[PDB]
């Protein structure tokens, strides 16, 4: 099962070359299961990753892909938000049935969701787990070292060391589910997984539910939480692909855009917020509001709960919701619709 | 502590020699660290959370919350993000939960995530055979071993996954809960529930006090009933 | 007593097949052939990947054996009558 996936998945250093690192992947902690990791390349089709991921590493189809984003909150996130993440997010993964797509490193807001997944799994007896994915550059890792040998199928011993946090290499973290690891080529930086992040977003979203087909496409949605500069792009260069997104309220780089969709006092907000190229960043905040169809608000709510109801209001903002109760197994969304008599 | 006005305090709520008691309630704020207020709570309730409050101010309370028989304390120290916990808290808490006989903390600590094959070094386990009560059975074969760490003599006198050793440990001192918890994590399940049943009835038959040997037959009948339904 | 004498005749009926098969296969008239040969030798003095399958295999049964006993122990009235 080894020497294929060996085969047809490549890397380059630019000299394109067969793999040799992929299989397994256990940690030092006991009591748990396999994760699966694959050293991928960069310019490569998604078509033979959703074959290998929902065919060989065994992993059932979707009905549901959210994409979590953000990190200004290095060491300590609020209490809020690991509530929100906590319950509202990992109960509708996990009742609905859904990947939950975020970086597999520990930096940014990866330990945050990590640890929301694991509260999940430990404090409720749910007879399953939560499909959480990661991708990651290969260049960032720890110690990649330890995964080299290119024979495949098997238990690759991950170690933490327990190494001061230097920005030059990071280390994964321990609670995803699937891992995706792609050689960019140039060791450095994160910023260079966005593009096969988003063309994978993308081709799952092209696919439909069902058993042999016939169903709605995989709706798949985009949840932001503080973030940096360098996510303005990536929001433009997912609500051009057609791609739905969430807000919260959090701090100023998400509420950036939704102060200015609750409305120069734009240069000001372009002032304070990211501290830094007002122009050229105002250009980039106008291209998100020319599809202001696209964006949700989540600040006036529950918090931590209703958070389907909310999916159901952003996928009909950007617009079939009777499919969707089908789909996702969930019976009272579709009692509550037929009530409904507009 | 909620901040000359002193000397009008210590004239109207002791009535009587203000320099040296002001001496003695400014010796007191020199360690104002070792000092706590219940003004603002509920009112006889939730006496333990100041108890650890003023301790942790005073400044380890996973090791008190295994000391005092209480989960929920251990479960809401882990729910809480701020504090990060490392492997040599769970670690030592661990021993705590072992040597005393308290398996829902063995279960709480191990699903937070913890290496056994680092956690068993021959000392550690060398100090779980030593917690043993010195009139009962497996003192006398654990002695008796030596005369002539060494539990693999006992058991022929008597016949990284480390939980075996943990189901063998269980199983000689007659642990329940701790036993078929060490089942239900190992491998290899229906031979070792077998073989369970096998060294349980051995021993129970060679057991003094009466009450220890039906409560070693007890247990030998939940693992024969587990092989059988496993099977 | 008789269902108690069926449980001792299966355990019993374990031991009695293996006699037989433990015994020389030759007929007790002619048998003095095999204990001659047993003088004369008296005279003189699963493969590794197959059991990891075999054993995983084994986990996952027992995985589903103990959560459906933990949801058959959750939906008794008396837990229902706890958690109210």
């Amino acid at each position: 099962p080894k020497i294929f996936r060996k085969k047809v998945c490549t890397t380059f250093i630019t000299t394109e070359k067969p793999t040799d690192a992929y299989g397994d992947l256990d940690f030092t902690y006991s009591g748990r299961k396999h994760s699966n990791f694959l050293r991928l390349s960069d310019r490569t089709d998604p078509a033979t990753v959703y074959s290998l991921v929902t065919r060989s590493w065994g992993f059932r189809a979707p009905n549901l892909v959210v994409s979590v984003l953000g990190g200004s909150g290095g060491p300590v996130l609020q209490t809020w938000l690991q509530d929100l993440l906590r319950r509202g997010l990992v109960r509708a993964a996990q009742s609905t049935g859904a990947w939950i797509v975020t970086g597999g490193l520990h930096t940014g807001i990866g330990r945050h969701v990590g640890v929301a997944v694991r509260d999940h799994q430990t404090a409720s007896t749910g007879s399953s787990k939560v499909v959480a994915m990661g991708v990651a550059p290969w260049g960032v890792v720890r110690n990649r070292d330890m995964l080299i040998n290119p024979k495949g199928s098997f238990p690759a011993r991950y170690r933490w060391r327990g190494d001061p946090e230097d920005g030059v290499e990071f280390p994964l973290d321990y609670n995803y589910s699937a891992f995706f690891l792609v050689d960019d080529g140039t060791y450095g930086r994160l910023g260079g997984e966005n593009r096969f992040r988003l063309r994978f977003e993308s081709y799952v979203a092209q696919q439909k539910t069902g058993v042999g087909g016939t169903g709605i496409d995989i709706p798949v949605l985009l949840l932001l939480i503080d973030g940096d500069e360098k996510m303005l792009k990536r929001i433009e260069d997912a609500t051009q692909a057609q791609l739905p997104c969430l807000l919260v309220a959090g701090s100023g780089g998400a509420a950036d855009c939704l102060v200015e969709t609750l409305e120069e006092a734009r240069d000001r907000i372009r002032r304070y917020f990211p501290k830094g190229d007002p122009e050229v960043l105002q250009a980039q905040v106008e291209r998100i509001m020319t599809r202001k169809e696209l964006l949700t608000v989540y600040s006036s709510e529950d918090g931590s709960e209703e958070f389907e109801t909310i999916v159901l209001r952003a996928l009909v903002k950007a617009c079939d919701e009777l499919r969707l109760a089908v789909a996702w197994n969930r019976v009272d969304i579709a009692q509550s619709e037929l009530f409904r008599g507009d | 502590t909620l901040e000359e006005a002193r000397d009008r305090i210590r004239r109207y709520f002791p009535k009587g020699d203000p320099e040296v008691l002001q001496a003695q309630v400014e010796r007191i704020m020199t360690r104002k660290e070792l000092l706590t207020v219940y003004s603002s709570e509920d009112g006889s309730e939730e006496f333990e959370t100041i108890v650890l409050r003023a301790l942790v101010k005073a400044c380890d309370e996973l090791r008190l919350a295994v000391a005092w028989n209480r989960v929920d304390i251990a479960q809401s120290e882990l729910f809480r993000g701020d504090i990060q916990w490392r492997s040599f808290h769970l670690e030592a808490s661990l021993m705590d939960a072992l040597l005393n006989d308290r398996p829902e903390f063995v279960r709480l600590l191990i699903s937070h995530g913890l290496s056994l094959g680092h956690f068993l070094t021959p000392v550690r386990l060398a100090q779980l055979y030593s917690a043993v009560s010195p009139n009962s059975l497996i003192r006398n074969l654990l002695d008796q071993a030596s005369h002539a760490p060494n539990v693999g003599q006992v058991l022929r006198t008597l016949l990284q996954a480390p939980w075996s050793d943990l189901l063998i440990w269980a199983l000689l001192l007659n642990r329940a809960q701790m036993a078929i918890y060490f089942w239900e994590k190992g491998s290899n399940s229906v031979a070792s529930a077998l073989g369970a049943c096998l060294l349980l009835r051995v021993m129970a038959r060679l057991e003094s006090e009466a009450e220890e040997a039906a409560r070693r037959k007890d247990l030998a009948a939940t693992f024969e009933s587990m092989s059988v339904d496993l099977f | 007593v008789h269902g108690n004498s069926d449980l001792y005749w299966k355990a019993q009926r374990y031991s009695l097949i293996r006699e037989f098969h433990s015994r020389p296969a030759l007929a007790p008239p002619l048998i003095i052939i095999s204990h001659v040969r047993l003088l004369i030798k008296w005279l003189r003095r699963l493969s590794k990947e197959a059991e990891r399958k075999l054993l995983t295999w084994e986990s996952v049964h027992k995985e589903n054996f103990l959560l459906a006993q933990a949801r058959d122990k959750r939906d008794s009235d008396s837990e229902r009558l706890k958690r109210t």
